[PDB]
């Protein structure tokens, strides 16, 4: 995770404007609609059969909010992603059995969600900073897998 | 495989793109170059500074080929045949790179089409770019 | 796409596999779980220790579906419809994992079938394993 | 490099028995036949129209030995691949323009070749240790790309 101060500033500056509740619901829901195989983990969530059933499902929204909340918290510790996510890593591996490739798909969907919300403000250099951040978060969430 | 709904979705989103295609082609490339630097190894002969003319020109060619695939959505392997031979026999771009460009095209359309880039459309556009990539890579070996 | 030479190459190597197919299947799974630990996430119900009967049994299954594919080589999509549905609507294994198993199957064949694992045959088997994979993931979305 | 002492010593002892000339020749050879698109960097080498031609091509054989020679040196710096391969990285990026993905491909071909040569001895644990080294080496080789 080699972020330059200029990259870290652009990342933190854009993040200040994000409504995480709403962005979290959109990202988790879009993941489930674009990459339907990821629904394997959420069969207790109910009807996930159509785009509207996914995007409007209150359990998908509640879970997205929680996912992005842990994510925002990681943005406050960009020099210690591994430590920050150590317990979540273990949980994802030993209890929930989630293949880490899932964290990379979610990162690329987040990037598109952010582009969708901010338009022009999501410049190629800004995107580049966020690509390194989502790669870093994904690797940290996978580091305790065994 | 593209479904009737996917096809309808891609035509709709691409039509809103219209005469901005070329410009979005270029922006997608600049995004790819900055976010995934390994992709520059394939354009050692281009100037890749912001606003480069070579990048603009190539953006247009990429977008025009995508416009061609949308117009021949039910016959893509044939409509893109020549492009597929080119990539397989001359360019020989490693296939992971197509995923990276496709991602940057999605980010570019999201950034410019806030009202049409719904979840259902994002899904269909993503499936379309994967199919185009598959065609272009089908003759590698 | 598999050429005639490829089919011939695949049929002959798998022919020498003969009755060890099951054992090789289990060995490949075992190499995969050790080399690529993320793959264990799809088998939490399995005892994954060395020599477990679930792995063995599963290795016979995998090996036998590949034998069926070799015999139905010109007709894969139909010979594998059922496994194709199984992986897309129930197991939902992420596509990247198929490359990890294929590589391990290749390492397994090379270690047991020296004389037969010539460069052209290695080439053929790798394209064959890729088509099977393509087939197993073609109905995901 | 996250290598165990029993992993490090499995790697080392197996290597002590490798004929680098042969293995290099075979790896680079097999790479060009199995993954034809890698031939883009070797137009000047000669005829590569057939596997027999590729495997027989002496420039290919010589280049293989040179590549595996460097890899062989790296195996004695397992605690510092990045620094050992730093200049090689720069040159592969800046002068040669080789997509780092090719490094992963050679790595996996290389592993199949070791199994082909060592049969029984190239056991699942020993392979797992070589996957780790081979990923490590590709990553070090990719590190200075910009
Ligand atoms: C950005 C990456 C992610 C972060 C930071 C994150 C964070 C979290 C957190 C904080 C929890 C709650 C832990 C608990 O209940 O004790 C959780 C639970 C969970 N996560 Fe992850 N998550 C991420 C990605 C994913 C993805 C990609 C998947 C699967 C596609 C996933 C699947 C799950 C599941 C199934 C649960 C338990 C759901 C339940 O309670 O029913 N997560 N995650
Ligand atoms: C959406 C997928 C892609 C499409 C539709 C596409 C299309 C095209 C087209 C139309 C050309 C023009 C060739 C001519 O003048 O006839 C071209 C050339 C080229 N493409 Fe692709 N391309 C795609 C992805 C890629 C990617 C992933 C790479 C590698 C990063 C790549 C590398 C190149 C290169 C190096 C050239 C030659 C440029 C030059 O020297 O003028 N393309 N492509
Ligand atoms: C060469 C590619 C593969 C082939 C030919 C193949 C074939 C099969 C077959 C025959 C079955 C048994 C279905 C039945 O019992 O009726 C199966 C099940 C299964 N496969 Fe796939 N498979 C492949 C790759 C994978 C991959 C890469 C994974 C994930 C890493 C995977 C995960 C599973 C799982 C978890 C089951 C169910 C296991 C159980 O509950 O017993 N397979 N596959
Ligand atoms: C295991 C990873 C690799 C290592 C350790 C390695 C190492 C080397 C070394 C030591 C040189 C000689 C540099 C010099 O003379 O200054 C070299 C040259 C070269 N390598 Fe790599 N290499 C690797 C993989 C690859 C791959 C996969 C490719 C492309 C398929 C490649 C392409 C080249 C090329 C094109 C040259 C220049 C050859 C010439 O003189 O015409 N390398 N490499």
């Amino acid at each position: 995770m080699h972020l330059t101060p200029e990259e870290k500033s652009a990342v933190t500056a854009l993040w200040g404007k994000v409504n995480v509740d709403e962005v979290g619901g959109e990202a988790l829901g879009r993941l489930l609609v674009v990459y339907p195989h990821t629904q394997r983990f959420f069969e207790s969530f109910g009807d996930l059969s159509t785009p509207d059933a996914v995007m409007g499902n209150p359990k998908v929204k509640a879970h997205g909010k929680k996912v992005l909340g842990a994510f925002s918290d990681g943005l406050a510790h960009l020099d210690n992603l591994k430590g920050t996510f150590a317990t979540l890593s273990e949980l994802h591996c030993d209890k929930l059995h989630v293949d880490p490739e899932n964290f990379r798909l979610l990162g690329n969907v987040l990037v598109c969600v952010l582009a969708h919300h901010f338009g022009k403000e999501f410049t190629p250099p800004v995107q580049a900073a966020y690509q390194k951040v989502v790669a870093g978060v994904a690797n940290a969430l996978a580091h305790k897998y065994h | 495989v593209l479904s009737p709904a996917d096809k309808t979705n891609v035509k709709a989103a691409w039509g809103k793109v219209g005469a901005h295609a070329g410009e979005y082609g270029a922006e997608a490339l600049e995004r790819m170059f900055l976010s995934f630097p390994t992709t520059k190894t394939y354009f050692p002969h281009f100037d890749l500074s912001h606003g480069s003319a070579q990048v603009k020109g190539h953006g247009k060619k990429v977008a025009d080929a995508l416009t061609n695939a949308v117009a021949h959505v039910d016959d893509m392997p044939n409509a893109l045949s020549a492009l597929s031979d080119l990539h397989a026999h001359k360019l020989r771009v490693d296939p992971v790179n197509f995923k990276l460009l496709s991602h940057c095209l999605l980010v570019t359309l999201a950034a410019h089409l806030p009202a049409e880039f719904t979840p259902a459309v994002h899904a269909s556009l993503d499936k379309f770019l994967a199919s185009v990539s598959t065609v272009l890579t089908s003759k590698y070996r």
